[PDB]
């Protein structure tokens, strides 16, 4: 409720509020809070066209179940750290959070399973909004009545085979809450530029060394900061992603963008080498020259694979780092 | 009355003042009026009456 009063402020409308209400999940019944919860997203909020439209769109595609697909039981399961780099700027504030939900539900299928950790990154004004809306559905999906906080990760038991999980929620609030200390007083300014760096000294200050085996990488908002191959080539700059690394780029809007990273990840180790040092004499200035897209510019030699495609989203895998 | 302050004024006066800012953005006209002031360690907003 307390979120309900945040979101009215936010430009929110009453849709959001509203459901918060109307959601509940049965501890007893045979059918899991997350697919609970996910059900009674598509029946408030009607995402059953724009879920139609978002597989006819990329080839009848199912984006329904994605991993499930490309993914058998063994794979899918393994999978322990998630990193999902925004929501999709195509696609509806519900219809993301349907597809996170979505993604932890394929990924806890089994109850032999090593505990999960997802992260989920909410890095423009759009989406951060969302978070403690996005917090409190998770609270319950995961079913944290085990034993919400205005800031850290949601602890619980998720999917279909009651996996542990561990979801952790970074945006701008909890950025503005760690550097002040938790003060009160938390409205001042934040560029996204400054937000994805903050990221990468939590990250350094937390001692994380558990890589990333599945990163999720769509059409986020601000596209000068928060762009995909930009996004990629750092976390391959910073040794986070995992030696057999899966990469899942997911989206309906075809751009420039989408096919460098495409033409980047699908590159030969030449192309790859010279696309590093275009960038770097015609992007970089002398003003410009401290930005991260500038220290951390990915690595030609990381090779991928194409594990999956159907227009518009696709799934590559690290085959091999040359040396 | 002069010369530099000594380190406990220096801390005192950068934090009590440092909050008085705070003070005036979370301010409402229901929220009386304060004095920044320190207690056991803490600052602290007493009543300006």
């Amino acid at each position: 409720d307390s979120i309900i009063r945040d979101l009215e402020r936010e430009n929110v409308g009453p849709e959001f509020g509203e459901f918060l209400n109307t959601l509940q999940t049965d501890l007893n019944s045979e059918k899991p809070p997350i697919e609970q919860v996910k059900s009674q997203l598509e029946t408030h909020f009607n995402l059953a066209h724009e879920t139609q439209e978002f597989s006819r769109k990329n080839d009848n595609a199912p984006v329904d179940k994605l991993l499930t697909n490309y993914y058998n039981n063994y794979e899918v399961n393994v999978l322990e750290f998630v990193l999902q780099m925004g929501f999709s700027r195509d696609l509806s504030i519900p219809l993301n959070v349907w597809f996170v939900l979505d993604m932890i539900s394929q990924l806890s299928t089994s109850k032999q399973d090593l505990p999960l950790d997802y992260y989920l990154v909410l890095n423009n004004s759009q989406t951060g909004k969302y978070s403690d809306f996005v917090r409190y559905l998770i609270y319950e999906a995961v079913g944290a009545e085990i034993h919400l906080a205005n800031r850290g990760p949601i602890r619980g038991n998720v999917g279909a085979g009651d996996r542990k999980i561990t979801f952790h929620l970074l945006c701008k609030k909890t950025a503005r809450m760690i550097l002040v200390g938790d003060d009160r007083e938390t409205d001042f300014e934040m560029s996204d530029r400054s937000f994805v760096t903050l990221l990468l000294d939590y990250y350094q200050r937390v001692g994380t060394t558990k890589k990333i085996d599945l990163l999720l990488l769509t059409n986020n908002f601000d596209t000068n900061m928060n762009n995909k191959l930009q996004q990629l080539k750092i976390l391959e700059s910073l040794n986070m992603l995992k030696s057999n690394c899966y990469v899942l780029d997911y989206q309906i809007t075809v751009d420039q963008v989408t096919a460098n990273f495409n033409s980047y990840v699908e590159g030969i180790p030449a192309f790859r080498r010279h696309e590093i040092a275009n960038f770097l004499k015609k992007r970089k200035t002398p003003k410009n020259a401290d930005e991260l897209i500038f220290k951390y510019v990915g690595r030609w030699n990381i090779c991928y694979q194409k594990k999956f495609h159907q227009g518009n989203i696709s799934i590559h895998q690290i085959s091999g780092y040359l040396d | 009355r002069g010369g530099a302050p000594c380190a406990f004024d220096r801390f005192l006066a950068t934090v009590q003042g440092v909050d008085a800012v705070r003070a005036v953005l979370e301010s409402t006209p229901a929220i009386p009026s304060p004095v920044i002031s320190i207690l056991e360690n803490k600052i602290v907003r007493q009543p300006l009456v």
